[PDB]
């Protein structure tokens, strides 16, 4: 009968060198690892939205309580937690008139509807940021619910509200050349159609298409729905709130503030212990379903050092898909560039190449892409390749009572493959992390040679390092948690000329 | 000397702030005393505390709350200081702390009311900031800041009460080992006998096409009524392999290798399962990757089995507990059972819309807990058990594969201690998790 080892719960650093398991406690006791002396908030939104922000912002200054503060740390309140003050009266407002939204929103197809609205926000944001003498740390996008409702793919605006009539079918628009007739007058209607067709190239989610559009100017932003900020107000006919945060209200405040904080530019925390020179490399693909070539897909790499701030590298769009196998793999030529892109960032970052590199994905690497790596890997560098999957085939049940096994147990199949319980029960929290019985993950070293048990520890640690969400741990290592989301942002915009950019530019 | 700082904590109501405050002071370098920093088994309380304030404390702090006034224990605690006050003769020694807008002046005790307070309702950080200036004002005897003291109290005061124990235990799993295998594994040079087109998935005995041969547990004779022109086959043309020498990995060939054989058995096991399944009288549901098989309504006494419910009532729907399977060879031969929740409007009928099944499963799922799942998986296997010990999977007309209903238990080095009933609140907080599941909302839930 094979048996399970237990991996000691990892430890993240906080200011004052206190080391703690739980960021939420860790922040309150000791605060953020590095510190900044303000959050000059930029705000884009409607009149009513702006207040909701203010009303919320004020509230957070006070401490806030969840229902079970044992299973969820209570929120002392911004000033107390971060020291730095987030001031609702130190704001920059680029207003969006309701009469402007009224205009672009009531259009027949979402793509036109969504692109036009996204266009609107950026235009202020860029315009303000470029034009204004005064710097702002973070622009706060206050999303009316109507926009959220109807600016998502598959949103269907009722015909009886359509106020502008679409000029072309979704099918035909991607194949469109505006080319000039001899007669201009005709062209004026033709340019019109060219402008509409172009919107079908951009993705139809407001959140992704905006973040993506913004990458060029490197302006961080946080996107909060009006409903989220003042959830109590938006209610069903019954008068119940549509979304109820009453139980978790402090926890929400934990999330926003933290995420606000990092985007501000100070990383709250870092892993407590790491071997030096270790470089973690998140692989990301999104099949581009658009092109007449069925293998097209996008190529993304998300590097993580100890901090978990992250860095993102724009790989090249090509035939990385094999629909038969169903996985994604890389032609050698591309593989060479990414690492080159990646290590040359590391060297610039540290002035020396990392001793160790780990690459993460969910599909066993092919052999040919993999040796395209050795050909840019410097001789002194170990280069391991790790397949991580949320295999659904294995589950561990407890003989008595209703609580699962505690996170951190591990089944080591053999010296290259093992099972890790990122999910499960936490005693520190005296409750669990999923409602169903937890599902371990499967770690294999597909390519290269490295210790199994160290990498299980290596990976459990990457669970701790999610800034965007403030929580005890995430089930995936941070490398892949956001893999799709990043995928969706790259595919969202037309041209990936983007240089590698910091991770806070994607969330 | 006396440098110590006392605090009165109403309990348990104001334990949160009360907890927060002390540690911040402590890291900096201010010695502090409060009961919440010690669990007690000293038979006395009054005489370990009242004694404490007088001897060493450099200042005294109360907590103005609804249950700050109304709780007796502090009042006695303040009175000593108040009486405590006369001997020093200094008021600055005693400071109150108000944290509730709701607690009312009338409610505030008279000893309090005169007293000059620090205000926390507006913000803790501000209130606290006021205080260490007053501390600065009195020049209270306080060492330079050491927070590394503070978590060691935190890891020990709080972490200890709830933390991982060293107790070991054993864990049922979804892994059922394979009781037995047919002794030999057969390949047939049927060749001309089998047409190239033919579909070996269609076989009606588990068989897998192979590069020059067809592979099965089954005796060459077994495949007649669907594939004639086979009685022409001389059984000595059949390459046979020992079952256990594949499992041992001892087997390899110029033409074949052990991994490959292992790979092959697995597929067979899967097919062998689907086959055995139609026999069993449970209706079936096809996952896109594979099938899953579940029980229809009314086929059980009160729709239970061995007292365990397997189809019940959700809203306007009936739900059913069904399972998938696949086997593995590396690092044991076992049958892996995935669990599934499949619904029916009639209670005998599928629901067409993908998203209504999926949506339905999750909503039902939250209500369910590991004991329940274990109890349900583990009853759905004693049902298909031809014998309680195992279920017969036919792979040859006389060749069988056997699999045990007792799943393989895992040893556990480190455990925890069981809290109770907390989840249901969490579990009903999981119905309110059908909300901020937004992709445009830049948030992720627990
Ligand atoms: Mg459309």
């Amino acid at each position: 009968m094979k048996e399970l080892i237990y991996i000691e719960e990892p430890s993240i650093l906080f200011a004052h060198g206190q080391k703690c398991t739980d960021p939420r406690d860790g922040l309150a006791l000791f605060g953020p690892l590095n510190q900044i002396y303000g959050i000059k908030s930029g705000v884009v939104g409607t009149q009513k939205g702006l207040q909701i922000f203010k009303s919320y912002l004020d509230k957070i200054q006070k401490p806030i309580y969840n229902h079970n503060n044992i299973t969820r740390p209570m929120f002392p309140g911004f000033e107390a937690v971060f020291g730095c003050k987030w001031e609702s009266q130190n704001i920059v407002f680029k207003e969006i008139t309701d009469e402007e939204i009224r205009r672009y929103l009531f259009n027949a197809s979402t793509h036109k509807r969504t692109y036009d609205l996204v266009t609107l926000f950026n235009d202020k944001i860029i315009t303000a940021n470029k034009n204004d003498e005064e710097r702002v740390d973070v622009w706060f996008v206050i999303v009316p619910e109507e926009i959220y409702k109807y600016c998502r793919p598959n949103s269907v605006l009722p015909n009886e509200l359509v106020q502008t009539k679409s000029l072309i079918s979704k099918s035909k628009a991607k194949s469109f050349r505006y080319t000039p007739t001899l007669f201009e007058e005709f062209n004026k209607k033709l340019k019109e159609v060219e402008k509409e067709a172009k919107t079908y190239n951009y993705d139809a989610q407001f959140h992704d298409q905006l973040k993506a559009r913004l990458l060029e100017h490197t302006i961080p932003t946080q996107i909060l729905r009006e409903s989220t900020l003042a959830w109590r107000d938006f209610k069903n006919t019954f008068g119940a709130p549509i979304r109820d945060f009453s139980k978790i209200e402090g926890h929400l405040a934990w999330t926003i503030s933290t995420a606000a904080y990092y985007k501000a530019g100070g990383k709250p925390w870092k892993l407590g212990d790491i071997r030096p020179g270790v470089c973690y490399l998140g692989l990301v693909y999104k099949k581009i379903e658009k092109s007449k070539n069925p293998q097209n897909a996008c190529c993304a790499a998300q590097m993580f050092l100890d901090n978990g701030d992250g860095t993102v590298f724009k790989g090249e769009v090509g035939p990385w898909y094999n629909p038969e196998k169903g996985e994604y793999h890389l032609k050698p030529k591309e593989a060479k560039a990414l690492l080159t892109q990646a290590l040359e960032s590391y060297k610039e970052q540290n002035k020396s190449y990392p001793k160790e590199v780990f690459i993460h994905a969910r599909t066993r690497f092919n052999d040919e892409e993999w040796n395209a790596f050795n050909e840019v890997t410097p001789k002194n560098t170990n280069l391991v390749g790790v397949t991580i999957t949320k295999s659904k085939p294995l589950k561990l049940y407890k003989t008595e009572g209703a609580f699962p096994i505690m996170r951190g147990n591990a089944y080591i199949v053999d010296e290259k493959k093992a099972f890790l319980w990122t999910l499960g029960f936490v005693p520190k929290l005296q409750s669990t992390l999923s409602m169903e019985v937890p599902n371990p993950i499967f770690i294999e070293i597909n390519k290269g040679e490295a210790e199994i048990q160290q990498v299980l520890k290596d990976i459990l640690a990457l669970t701790k390092l999610n800034y965007n969400a403030c929580i005890y741990a995430d089930g995936e290592p941070v490398t892949l948690r956001f893999a799709n989301k990043i995928g969706e942002i790259l595919t969202a915009s037309t041209e990936i000329k983007t240089p590698p950019l910091a991770f806070k530019y994607y969330i | 000397m006396r440098n110590k700082i006392f605090i009165s904590h109403a309990t348990p109501e104001d334990d949160d702030f009360t907890r927060w405050l002390s540690l911040k002071l402590i890291g900096l370098g201010y010695e502090v005393w409060c009961d919440i920093l010690f669990l007690d088994k000293g038979v006395d309380f009054w005489s370990t505390i009242e004694k404490e304030i007088r001897e060493n404390t450099c200042k005294f702090l109360i907590v103005s709350s609804t249950a700050g006034n109304k709780r007796e224990g502090v009042l006695k605690e303040l009175a000593v200081a108040t009486k405590v006050k006369k001997h020093l003769q200094d008021d600055m020694f005693i400071i109150p702390l108000a944290i509730d807008e709701n607690l009312s002046y009338d409610d505030i005790n008279i000893e309090i009311v005169r007293l000059n307070a620090i205000d926390f309702k507006k913000s803790w950080a501000k209130g606290l900031q006021d205080l260490l200036d007053a501390f600065e004002k009195q020049n209270v005897p306080k060492k330079p800041p050491d927070h590394s003291k503070s978590n060691l109290l935190y890891q020990q005061i709080f972490l200890h009460d709830k933390q991982a124990i060293e107790k070991e235990e054993t864990y049922d799993s979804n892994w059922f080992p394979i009781i037995s295998f047919p002794n030999e594994l057969r390949f047939h040079r049927y060749d001309w006998r089998l047409p190239k087109q033919f579909d070996v998935r269609t076989l009606a005995f588990p068989a897998i096409r192979y590069k020059e041969y067809l592979c099965t547990f089954a005796w060459e004779y077994d495949f007649i009524h669907q594939l004639p022109k086979t009685e022409t086959y001389n059984g000595q043309e059949s390459i046979r392999i020992s079952t256990s020498d594949i499992l041992s990995g001892r087997y390899d060939t110029d033409f074949i290798r052990n991994y490959e054989c292992q790979r092959l058995i697995v597929q067979l096991i899967n097919k062998a399962f689907e086959l055995r399944m139609k026999d069993k009288n449970v209706r079936e549901y096809q996952m896109s990757k594979t099938f899953a098989y579940w029980i229809e309504k009314g086929k059980l006494e009160k729709d239970k089995f061995e007292k365990i419910k397997l189809v019940g009532k959700q809203k306007n729907k009936y739900w059913h507990f069904g399972i998938s399977a696949a086997g593995k060879l590396y690092p044991s031969p076992v049958l892996m059972v995935s669990s599934h929740i499949i619904f029916t409007m009639d209670g005998i009928n599928l629901i067409k819309s993908k998203s209504i099944q999926h949506s339905s499963r999750r909503k039902q799922g939250k209500n369910w807990w590991n004991d329940k799942w274990r109890e349900k998986l583990l009853a759905f296997i004693r049902f298909l058990s031809d014998d309680q010990n195992a279920i017969y999977l036919n792979v040859g007309s006389e060749e069988k594969i056997l699999i045990s209903n007792k799943p393989l238990k895992f040893f556990g080095k480190m455990s925890y201690v069981t809290p109770s009933e907390v989840t249901l609140e969490e579990e009903s907080v999981l119905a309110d998790i059908n909300n901020f599941e937004e992709d445009t909302e830049d948030l992720d839930e627990l």
